[PDB]
């Protein structure tokens, strides 16, 4: 066959997030959920710190 | 203005096919009831920032 | 009657200030209904007898 497009596992994207953190904004209240709880929604909460 | 145009380039030239792989799915006891309502019935596998 | 005047002394002669510390809060979604309703949103870090 000829094979034009080759095929991939997961998407890239042309646009991604970038972040500038302050190493000294911690808040004192180390919360905890479940962990299916944490899969879906986990990620994106270590880019938003 | 070179660097504009090579990028118009690149996304015109694209070839690829997005395969379901690694999909998993979760329990209804197992989530909050705010996370629930979201998930249709199945998550693809791998996480995502939004 | 003198040990119970000693221990009436040291109530009197008390100092202290309570500095919230430790503190962690829990999900709805990882506690019975039972013992949701009685959590008010962020229980002291720590645990109490009652």
């Amino acid at each position: 066959l000829s094979d034009d497009f080759k095929q991939i596992s997961d998407p890239k994207g042309y646009l991604t997030y970038s972040v500038k953190y302050e190493d000294q904004f911690t808040k004192k209240d180390k919360l905890r959920a479940s962990e299916a709880d944490d899969r879906i929604v986990g990620p994106t909460v270590n880019l938003f710190k | 203005v070179s660097g504009l145009l090579m990028v118009l380039f690149k996304v015109m030239t694209d070839n690829r096919l997005v395969i379901v792989g690694e999909t998993t799915t979760p329990m209804s006891n197992t989530l909050s009831t705010v996370v629930n309502n979201v998930l249709r019935t199945t998550y693809h596998n791998n996480v995502g920032v939004n």
